[PDB]
């Protein structure tokens, strides 16, 4: 009886969960079912054997609202929100240009990022853009992330420094990339003044 | 049907709503849409007679002059984003 | 006097979907019974005469309300009705003996004498088809159809073509009212047997067959919970076929419309079975979990009553919260997380023994594991956790409540 | 004065972020676009008008 002392569980019995509690259910639920998605599985599902290329048939032209028409029915073959999409393609179209040849990048890294997150600004204001979905789709792409491509965004804000920092699963990974980035962008920033600058308004940010 | 607008469905009932023109739209299968081009303020109404009967049976009309909700929304939020931006 | 009966109906339908409309359970189940008793006692003055014709329409339309009234307070279906149906045949029949499907056809060709009836006539056939269909007699359904339509529907064998063929006759023009018509019913039909085929079209290993159904239920009326299911379903025959991102679509709808979504939290763990997402599969049922804790009817035909049951093979079952903490601890000790299937199984152990006050736990019966199999688990999960000296309580408390499972119980103690 | 600026700049922010975090949602669907939305707008239209433009 010392052994049921020992066993028994007092939290067991439970109630009918309230209803503000069933929408944040349902709400993390939906948000779990759409945080394992993933859309080349779809594209390669649905469509027969992603980048700005894979929606806009092949380079016809870098206009705004050409690759925007062009989303929708990307969207309607498939069935996602269109911002999803948007966030995904640009997630992909971002570690491109971090990784396709430290702590920085230079020129034309900077000139396709820019041709690139200025139409990112034109589909927030036309609202076809999710922002926690590219987030997200970030953290995919974890460590091909450069620390001046991030402070670009910061501060051409189609994301802020907090809608990141609050948006990745764990936190000690988030604390220790940015601690070894800072380490070795400290290391840098003394290689040159003309570095130095770049690299002291970033920091100072 | 019209086959090059199809958005379209002319009655063509021979009594006295003939003439009437509607369309029909459908965002998220319940919040639908529909609009009337219809001859005069009668057949604007007895339109919604002959409907209300048939649907759903909480189904809650609602007339709209100024915009749809989600556009007006939208459009709110784009001057409220465009202005703390300004004020930021 | 068929001016008072005609006045008796309508008043009574008026007062019926009065209650529909406004009413608490008191009192919409008083005016109801009340309006029952009414048309009950209305009926059998009506059988009170022989067979003349005028009284016919009306006493159909009369019976039919009644039975629509007596299944949707009953919420299921009984053969008194069919009795209903059998004597108001044999009172129309008079007018010019064997077996139901006898007198269907007899029926069928006496309205085709041209009586004005037949939408009275199609509205109890719809009835009649319910009924059939609750009971799965889609055999002599489908000749009853046949011999509705024409003959030359003799080899359109599908029961969706014919439902589709069965013209509801009329415009229902001014006549006594009622609870329902042919179209309410012909959609609600529709629905419910593109339902029961595809769910067992899926059941059966056919999830190519299934879908075609499955959409065409959604395509046409249907109530925001059969599409839940039907989203389930779909996302259930995707998952058989191998399209593991499209299901998670259709279960995400189900869960945005939905305020019942178990069986969605189930699909979605089966799925992360099938690509070894268990971490997904453990956390979706960890909500499933808070999800089964959560919790109207009307005076009319409704798409719940031509539902059967959930069966174990549909995907659409779902055990109790504890049968489902049982899969729960089950699946996370098989993934080899003892830390946590342990304390799953002790919170579930005492869901059912220390159940005396609140509402008892249903027992796991013959498809269930017994009870003292749990036991074991739950000592296995201990010791894998290092609980051996609390194994050795379980051990103690199993031998003091009462074979193989005494054995076992004296190696796990050895083990501790 | 950098005093009231730095004050305005905040409460500003704030605001900001959370009309963010509604326009997700419309474009996600997550929680509706279908009413008292409008409110929760108006509401901060209204936090907005009272000591608008102050012009010094």
């Amino acid at each position: 009886r010392r052994a049921w002392a020992e066993l028994l569980a007092g939290r067991v019995k439970r109630e009918k969960y309230n209803p503000e509690r069933a929408q944040k259910l349902k709400e993390s639920a939906v948000r779990l079912l759409r945080s394992h998605q993933d859309l080349n599985a779809l594209l390669l599902e649905v469509e027969g054997p992603v980048i700005d290329c894979d929606s806009s048939e092949a380079y016809a032209n870098h206009s705004s609202s050409f690759i925007g028409s062009a989303l929708q029915d990307q969207a309607s073959r498939l069935g996602v929100p269109v911002g999803i999409l948007s966030a995904g393609m640009v997630a992909s179209s971002v570690g491109q240009i971090c990784t396709a040849p430290p702590v920085l990048l230079t020129v034309e890294q900077r000139k396709k990022l820019s041709s690139l997150l200025e139409f990112a600004q034109y589909l927030l204001a036309h609202s076809m853009f999710s922002r926690l979905s590219f987030c997200q789709e970030l953290w995919k792409i974890q460590s091909s992330l450069l620390l001046e491509a991030v402070w670009h965004l910061h501060v051409q804000g189609i994301v802020s420094l907090q809608e990141l920092l609050e948006s990745h699963p764990d936190m000690h990974a988030v604390g220790s990339w940015l601690f070894r980035n800072l380490c070795c962008l400290c290391e840098q920033m003394e290689a040159s003044c003309q570095h130095a600058d770049v690299a002291r308004a970033m920091l100072s940010d | 049907i019209i086959k090059e607008f199809p958005e379209v469905y002319f009655c063509e009932r021979p009594g006295s709503f003939y003439g009437t023109l509607f369309t029909w739209k459908q965002r998220t299968p319940f919040e639908g849409i529909l609009i009337i081009y219809s001859r005069n303020q009668t057949v604007m109404f007895q339109c919604l007679h002959n409907l209300i009967r048939i649907l759903p049976i909480n189904c809650f009309l609602k007339n709209l002059k100024s915009g749809s909700e989600n556009f007006l929304i939208d459009n709110m939020a784009f001057t409220l984003e465009k202005e703390l931006v300004t004020l930021s | 006097c068929l001016d008072l009966w005609r006045e008796k109906n309508d008043r009574l339908v008026r007062q019926a979907k009065v209650a529909q409309n406004s009413g608490l359970t008191l009192r919409r189940q008083q005016l109801a019974q009340d309006a029952l008793e009414g048309l009950r006692g209305l009926l059998h003055s009506l059988q009170g005469l022989p067979a003349a014709v005028p009284v016919l329409p009306l006493e159909l339309t009369v019976t039919c309300n009644f039975i629509i009234l007596r299944a949707s307070l009953a919420q299921g279906f009984t053969e008194d009705q069919a009795q209903d149906i059998q004597r108001s045949l044999e009172r129309v029949l008079e007018t010019q003996e064997q077996g139901l499907r006898e007198l269907w056809d007899s029926v069928l060709r006496a309205s085709c004498l041209l009586p004005e009836l037949l939408s009275a006539l199609h509205r109890l056939v719809g009835l009649q088809a319910a009924l059939w269909l609750s009971a799965d007699r889609l055999g002599d359904l489908a000749l009853l159809l046949e011999t509705l339509n024409g003959s030359q529907s003799g080899a359109s064998k599908d029961l969706l073509l014919l439902l589709k063929t069965w013209s509801p006759p009329a415009e229902e023009l001014d006549a006594p009212l009622t609870l329902q018509d042919a179209q309410g019913l012909k959609d609600v039909l529709l629905t419910a047997f593109a339902y029961r085929q595809g769910l067992q079209e899926l059941i059966t290993g056919n999830p190519d067959k299934a879908l075609s159904s499955l959409h065409e239920a959604a395509s046409g009326l249907c109530p925001r919970p059969v599409l839940v299911q039907v989203y389930t379903a779909l996302g259930s025959c995707h998952r058989k076929m191998g399209n593991p991102q499209r299901a998670l679509l259709y279960l995400v709808a189900a869960l945005k419309e939905g305020s019942a979504w178990g069986p969605p939290l189930l699909e979605a763990s089966r799925l992360y079975q099938q690509l070894g997402d268990t971490t997904a599969e453990l956390e979706s049922l960890e909500l499933l979990v808070e999800a089964l804790n959560v919790p109207a009817p009307q005076f009319l035909i409704e798409v719940e009553l031509l539902l059967p049951p959930p069966d174990l093979a549909s995907p659409l079952h779902c055990g109790t919260q504890s049968q489902t903490k049982h899969i729960l601890a089950s699946r996370c000790l098989q993934t080899g997380r003892a830390g946590d299937a342990a304390e799953h199984y002790l919170d579930l152990l005492a869901l059912l023994l220390d159940s005396s006050e609140p509402r008892f736990s249903p027992p796991p019966s013959p498809p269930g594991p017994c009870m003292p199999e749990v036991f074991l688990e739950a000592a296995v999960a201990l010791i894998q956790a290092g609980r051996a000296q609390d194994a050795l309580t379980l051990c103690e408390e199993l031998l003091s409540r009462t074979p193989l499972w005494v054995s076992a119980t004296h190696l796990l103690q050895g083990q501790a | 004065r950098v005093q009231y600026l730095r004050q305005i700049h905040a409460n500003h922010e704030t605001l900001l972020r959370e009309v963010q975090t509604l326009r997700d949602r419309l474009c996600t669907e997550d929680e509706a676009s279908s009413c008292a939305t409008a409110q929760r707008l108006l509401q901060v239209y209204r936090q907005l008008r009272h000591p608008s433009l102050i012009l010094l």
